[PDB]
């Protein structure tokens, strides 16, 4: 997740076509991060009983001082997102954690960051994160954290803050 | 039995009656059949000339009139006298109950243009 | 030549500025031939105005050219060798009244004459660069910034771009001379006397030197996606 992957990783920066799995349908398009995400999603879906229960704190313990760039944020989204409804089924009491976790990531990708090219994907992703799963639940905790965002992020989520 | 070579002849028979001092032409092709009218007219007569009107009416059913005034935004506010002409023409058109395709609109426009001289 | 005396009388007997065109068309068939149009009106009235703008006449010219011909006005204001005159006052009102051409539109010629309109704008560009010579006052300027800003007002894209392109395809001598004139004008205006000076002027210079290169420069970048075409080929 931090092999080089900070500023001058390579021209491979295009996240959508390669970071998501099933891209390695050819013998080409086979990146190590892709197979790693695939192994992840596998162990995530299989162990979605109690092993996932330690995952929120994990993100709060180790995932803080590793997120530097934005495709790191897209990667950790690929890692965490598609299994949040599993928590929502029984482990709702940690969703907000995951939420603020992602929000914390925003802070990082707000500090060491010049420009955000694919930011609107993250914007609407977090939008449906809030409206489809959490709702008007974590408003007070996120109020004090989103005030530090960039002008574009404010212009995007001025209805999220509402 | 079909025309197949011109617009609805209703407006043709209408415009054939108007005074020869009104010279109507053909605009870029955007009023062929349904809109059927691009009233690009010149008041070539002994009176003072002015900016050609637009006056885009609707299908011959006439649930509307011609005045649309697209190119007016810069054609009217630039000249103060022409701005007064536009004000008079608007005040007259608003007082025209259910104006019509060619006769009413062009007549009101000409009378406002040659009345608001002052 | 009687049109000159008629206009001089219209000045001697000042008009309501709307009966102007009435009395003008009264002296002619008003449609038979307009090759004797205002191509001599503004030049005469301003050259006899000399160190004055001659008010109450330009307003009539504007109320006329609201619906009149425009190629003749352009070729006149381009051939008006006011550099030898350089009163710094008549050219002010001239640019003020000609800004409407770039403001509203450059109308059609309904024939090959429209292509000639291109030529006019071409010379206009050249004539516009002539005001940079007026920038060489060095009184220590005032009107140079105005002429540059109205020149910029003329350089609104998607309007004159193809016109000047066709002008360049007409001949290359005039465009090469225009390029040399732009080089000299940049060398002169390099002495940036104000914040906006030599900044917007540089923008116009880059615009005019870049437009004839290509009008369809597709700058699509970062469009990475599945690229199997050459792969499969």
């Amino acid at each position: 997740s931090s092999s080089s992957l900070t500023s001058e990783t390579e021209w491979v920066g295009y996240p959508f076509r390669l970071f998501d799995f099933t891209a390695c349908h050819q013998s080409y398009s086979e990146m190590s991060c892709s197979y790693t995400l695939a192994l992840a999603h596998a162990v995530w879906h299989h162990s979605s009983i109690g092993q996932l229960s330690l995952i929120p704190k994990f993100l709060t313990e180790a995932l803080l001082p590793v997120v530097k760039t934005e495709f790191q944020l897209l990667y950790v989204y690929h890692l965490v997102g598609p299994f949040l409804q599993r928590f929502q089924q029984e482990r709702t009491r940690c969703m907000i954690e995951i939420g603020v976790a992602f929000y914390d990531m925003l802070l990082n990708v707000d500090q060491c960051s010049t420009h955000l090219n694919y930011m609107d994907p993250i914007c609407d992703f977090l939008y449906h994160m809030k409206y489809m799963f959490t709702g008007d639940s974590v408003k007070e905790q996120v109020e004090k954290i989103i005030c530090n965002l960039k002008p574009a992020l404010k212009l995007r989520l001025r209805f999220i803050t509402h | 039995e079909d025309e197949r070579q011109s617009i609805p002849n209703v407006l043709q028979g209408e415009v054939a009656r108007l005074d020869p001092k009104f010279l109507v032409n053909l605009d870029p092709s955007h009023c062929s059949n349904n809109g059927t009218v691009h009233l690009i007219c010149k008041l070539d007569d002994k009176d003072l000339p002015s900016v050609p009107p637009l006056e885009l009416s609707v299908p011959a059913d006439y649930p509307a009139q011609s005045p649309m005034w697209i190119d007016r935004q810069w054609q009217y506010d630039a000249n103060p006298f022409l701005q007064s002409v536009h004000r008079c023409m608007t005040s007259r058109l608003l007082q025209l109950p259910d104006k019509h395709s060619v006769t009413a609109l062009l007549n009101t426009w000409a009378q406002s243009i040659h009345q608001a001289c002052l | 030549v009687n049109l000159k005396q008629a206009i001089l009388q219209a000045w001697k007997e000042r008009w309501s500025d709307y009966q102007w065109a009435i009395n003008m068309k009264k002296f002619f068939p008003k449609g038979a031939t307009w090759d004797i149009l205002n191509l001599a009106e503004a030049l005469l009235e301003q050259a006899m105005i000399g160190p004055s703008p001659n008010p109450l006449i330009l307003s009539y010219l504007k109320y006329a050219i609201s619906s009149q011909m425009v190629s003749c006005s352009s070729v006149l204001t381009a051939i008006s060798k006011f550099d030898d005159f350089s009163r710094d006052l008549c050219v002010q009102a001239l640019l003020d009244i000609m800004d409407m051409f770039c403001d509203r539109l450059s109308c059609h010629g309904k024939a090959e004459e429209c292509i000639g309109l291109c030529r006019a704008l071409l010379s206009a560009l050249h004539w516009l660069l002539r005001c940079t010579a007026a920038s060489a006052e060095r009184l220590q300027e005032k009107q140079l910034a105005l002429c540059l800003q109205c020149l910029e007002k003329t350089l609104s894209s998607t309007k004159n771009r193809a016109l000047l392109h066709i002008a360049k395809l007409e001949e290359a001598s005039s465009w090469t001379a225009i390029e040399h004139s732009l080089l000299k004008l940049g060398e002169i205006l390099a002495n940036l006397s104000n914040p906006q000076l030599r900044s917007q002027a540089e923008r116009c210079g880059t615009l005019i030197r870049s437009i004839p290169s290509m009008l369809s420069v597709h700058s699509e970048q970062l469009h990475k996606t599945g690229f199997p075409t050459i792969h499969a080929l």
